[PDB]
């Protein structure tokens, strides 16, 4: 899981993991 | 006069160096501090298993582990994992000492020195609590907290119910102070203030009373963006002058409190609760204790008036000595420096970025929201020439890397050194990082064309390979939100744009069958890479993209371009379409059939979910806390024996481990 193919580095559409509203001050649980 | 009873000095107490330092060491009533001091003291002992990462040290540090950590200063390592929970153990006994105010000025710096030394150990678990927590702990090492309510007055008198210098509720007053305005003068951000940073926050059930006079829209505005950044800005002012004090504690109290229920801050809105009767006057714990309803005063503090202390300076002459003067200067130069360090970014240029420094000590809590939509971590090895691709953070415990140069310096230096274990040796690694800060068109932060290994960053230069904030292209967000409500609830649209001479290769899954590019500024050449035709699109031109193909939208305008992709997921469209099928069904009543069940199972789970009663959540919630608090006490034991009888067989340490994740009940 180190690499990626050319596929799936370049998808770009590809549905992030989760819905991304990141403020960088909330506490990420178990960030580890 | 009418400012020493508004200001709580006179004029006269700044003409001279003597005035000062006779004002700023005034004896004052130690109550306060001692509350604060206690109440700080178990936030942070409560904060260290749950925030720091007590819990999860083997997670973070265990050893062997090959991950790319972002320090401070590029020397500063992590202990081996025993010794990390050593210091946490440290951090922890600091903690309850100053919560104790059992050899406070010992456990002011045994808090003191693991919490800096883990908080300068990851730059990616810098928050703006997390630095006023090392802020608070840097103070009350210098303060003299332990001279009310604390075991130290318990063990020796010349601090029972002592006097402490003026100056200790100065700096404490002048931290919260600083906070709160600058939280404001940083939420006077346009995207704060237009209502773009939290503009979701809104929606949560809190927000209802508001919703009843206001909608939604109106309450995202005038209460979370307006009514926050107008308390942010009148917080200190309100706290600080007693005819507003009550309005101000009130309005304070709110804020706090509907912050622990809306954001994960761990302890900050407690921490700020706290610090809010700071502001008061200095005996109200013992005008608390004395009025003592049920006669509880035995247990209580002493509620006599405080004894003479040698911190202080007493007017009779009585000269300050030098503990007075350094007491007063520290004052005057951690106000200074706290008011300087959240506008310092012009010094610190290497960490600019988008949003000027790094996270943390600038008071920006909530102001800038980062969507990410894409990155990718191209690679070419230095001795085949190979081009390779990487998993986007596959050795970073965190992913604030992707929006700081200086992180992602440390992220590539990292990946070369580690790249060689996997074959790919002097690796050249460029970073394609797409993010939207805002809700703005999503944009490589970084150049996608330089090898971040070899590219140069300075702490004090501003960094040639930070791609600048499309800012010019802001106010075509309310048309991206026009757009992103005028799909279906099975079309989704990514607005990107592209700087010139930049090219986004993008594969267009199998699965997003009907996806479509629209140009919606400027000039791009869509090459369908499979089919190598080249189409120019003109503002408002929609190029249909085949999907299970790559395409490079290539920017040829001079200035950057912008256009969305619409795509449907019509994988998913037709798997909607096929579970429908099979709920009609089931109501006249393999892949797919499991498919269903899994859904099935996802709904029951949900609206299991929100029918426990809110004793049960609690109950959860206890549990959760508890199991946390036991597995780091325990894990902490561990390593603790490790250090001093030794590292007990192999087996024996696996016992003990999973002694330590058993769940309590
Ligand atoms: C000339 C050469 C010699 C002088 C050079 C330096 C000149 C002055 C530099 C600044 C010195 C400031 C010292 C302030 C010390 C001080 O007053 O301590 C504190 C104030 O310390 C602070 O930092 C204030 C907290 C933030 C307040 C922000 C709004 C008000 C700003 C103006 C007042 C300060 C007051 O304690 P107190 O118990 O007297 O309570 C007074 C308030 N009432 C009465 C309403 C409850
Ligand atoms: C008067 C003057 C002063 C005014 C201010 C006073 C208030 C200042 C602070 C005082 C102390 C407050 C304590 C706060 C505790 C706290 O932080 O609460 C919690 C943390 O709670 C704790 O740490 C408490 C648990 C401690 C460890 C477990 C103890 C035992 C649990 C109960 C027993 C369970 C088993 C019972 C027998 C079966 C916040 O957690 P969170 O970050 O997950 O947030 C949850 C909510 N969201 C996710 C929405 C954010
Ligand atoms: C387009 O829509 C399809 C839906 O048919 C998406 O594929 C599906 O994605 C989900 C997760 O988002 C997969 O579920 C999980 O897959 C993982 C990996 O195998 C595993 O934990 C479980 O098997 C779980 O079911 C699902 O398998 C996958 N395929 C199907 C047929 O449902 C696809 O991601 C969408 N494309 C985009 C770009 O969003
Ligand atoms: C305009 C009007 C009618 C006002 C009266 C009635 C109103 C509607 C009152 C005020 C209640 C609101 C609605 C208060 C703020 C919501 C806020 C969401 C966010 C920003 C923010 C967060 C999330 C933090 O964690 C934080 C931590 C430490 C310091 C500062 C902050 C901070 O700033
Ligand atoms: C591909 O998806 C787009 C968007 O989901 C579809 O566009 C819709 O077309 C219908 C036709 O009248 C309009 O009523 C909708 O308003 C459009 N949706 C938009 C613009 O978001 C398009 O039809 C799809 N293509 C195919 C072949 O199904
Ligand atoms: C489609 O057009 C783009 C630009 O309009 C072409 O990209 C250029 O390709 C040449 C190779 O002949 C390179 O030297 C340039 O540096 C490219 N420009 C860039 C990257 O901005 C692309 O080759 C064309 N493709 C086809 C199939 O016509
Ligand atoms: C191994 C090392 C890192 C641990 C030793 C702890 C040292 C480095 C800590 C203890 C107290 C800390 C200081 C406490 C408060 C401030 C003010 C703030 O506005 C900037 C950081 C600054 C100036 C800190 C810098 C780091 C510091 C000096």
């Amino acid at each position: 899981t180190v690499f990626l193919d050319h596929e799936n580095a370049n998808k770009i559409l590809n549905r992030p993991k989760r819905y991304n509203s990141g403020k960088l001050e909330e506490f990420v649980q178990g960030n580890l | 006069s009418r400012i020493g009873k508004l200001l709580g000095f006179e004029w006269t107490d700044l003409s001279s160096w003597r005035r000062l330092v006779t004002l700023l060491n005034r004896p004052t009533d130690p109550a306060s501090l001692a509350v604060f001091r206690f109440l700080f003291g178990f936030l942070m002992v409560l904060d260290i298993p749950q925030e720091r990462g007590l819990s999860s040290l083997d997670r973070k540090y265990l050893d062997g582990l090959d991950v790319c950590r972002f320090p401070l200063l590029d020397a500063l390592r992590p202990l081996p994992l025993d010794w990390m929970y050593l210091v946490y153990t440290i951090m922890f006994l600091g903690a309850l000492g100053m919560m104790l105010g059992l050899c406070y000025r010992i456990s002011c710096v045994l808090f003191l020195l693991p919490y800096w030394y883990v908080f300068l150990l990851d730059k990616t678990s810098w928050n703006n609590h997390s630095y006023l927590y090392g802020l608070l702990a840097f103070q009350l090492t210098f303060m003299d907290a332990n001279h009310y309510w604390s075991v130290d007055g318990l063990l020796n008198a010349h601090r029972r119910n002592a006097h402490v210098p003026l100056w200790n509720y100065a700096v404490l007053r002048g931290q919260i102070f600083i906070v709160y305005f600058i939280a404001g003068v940083k939420k006077l951000d346009a995207d704060w203030v237009e209502g773009y940073s939290m503009e979701y926050l809104s929606r949560h059930w809190l927000f209802s009373p508001f919703k009843l006079l206001l909608s939604e829209e109106l309450t995202s505005l005038l209460v979370v963006h307006w009514g926050g950044l107008l308390l942010d800005l009148s917080a200190g002012f309100l706290l600080f002058f007693d005819v507003s004090r009550s309005i101000g504690l009130f309005f304070v109290s709110y804020f706090h409190c509907m912050n622990s229920q809306l954001f994960s801050i761990g302890m900050f809105s407690y921490v700020m609760l706290a610090s809010s009767p700071l502001f008061c006057s200095p005996e109200w714990p013992r005008k608390l204790v004395s009025y003592c309803p049920r006669r509880l005063q035995q247990l209580l503090p002493l509620k006599a008036a405080p004894q003479p202390s040698v911190s202080c300076v007493y007017k009779r002459g009585q000269k300050p000595g030098l503990r007075h003067q350094l007491g007063a200067a520290f004052t005057l130069l951690y106000l200074l420096e706290q008011l300087f360090l959240p506008y310092s970014h012009f010094l610190t240029q290497g960490y600019n970025n988008w949003t000027n420094g790094l996270y943390g000590y600038s008071w920006d809590m909530m102001v800038h929201s980062r969507s990410h939509q894409h990155v990718k971590i191209t690679y070419r090895d230095g001795r085949t020439g190979e081009l390779g691709y990487l998993n986007p953070g596959v050795f970073t415990q965190s992913r604030r890397w992707k929006d700081h140069a200086d992180m992602l310096k440390q992220y590539a230096t990292c990946l070369s050194r580690l790249l060689p274990k996997y074959n790919v040796t002097e690796p050249q690694i460029y970073f394609d990082i797409w993010v939207s800060i805002n809700d703005r068109f999503q944009q490589r932060i970084f150049d996608p064309r330089v090898d971040i290994v070899q590219a140069a960053w300075s702490p004090f230069q501003r960094t040639s390979w930070v791609q600048p904030l499309l800012m010019d292209l802001s106010p075509w967000r309310a048309k991206l939100q026009e757009i992103k409500s005028s799909l279906d609830n099975h079309t989704e649209v990514v607005f990107i744009a592209d700087f010139p001479g930049l090219h986004l290769e993008n594969f267009v899954s199998e699965d997003l069958g009907n996806t479509s590019i629209q140009l919606l500024q400027g000039e791009v050449t869509v090459e369908l890479v499979a089919e190598q035709k080249n189409q120019t699109l003109r503002e408002g031109e929609k190029m249909q993209l085949p999907a299970g193909e790559y395409h490079k939208v290539y920017t040829t305008s001079p200035s950057p371009s912008c256009y969305m992709y619409v795509y449907v997921n019509t994988t998913e469209l037709a798997l909607e379409q096929d579970l429908a099928y099979l709920q009609e069904l089931k109501e006249k009543v393999t892949p797919l059939v499991q498919t269903f069940l899994r859904r099935q199972q996802r709904l029951q789970e949900i609206e299991r979910r929100r029918n426990t009663p809110f004793h049960e959540r609690f109950f959860r919630f206890l549990l959760r806390k508890l199991y946390v608090f036991r597995r780091s006490f325990l894990m902490t034991c561990i390593s603790l024996r490790n250090l001093i009888l030794g590292r007990p067989s192999l087996e024996q340490l696996a016992q003990e481990v999973t002694y330590a994740n058993l769940r309590p009940f």
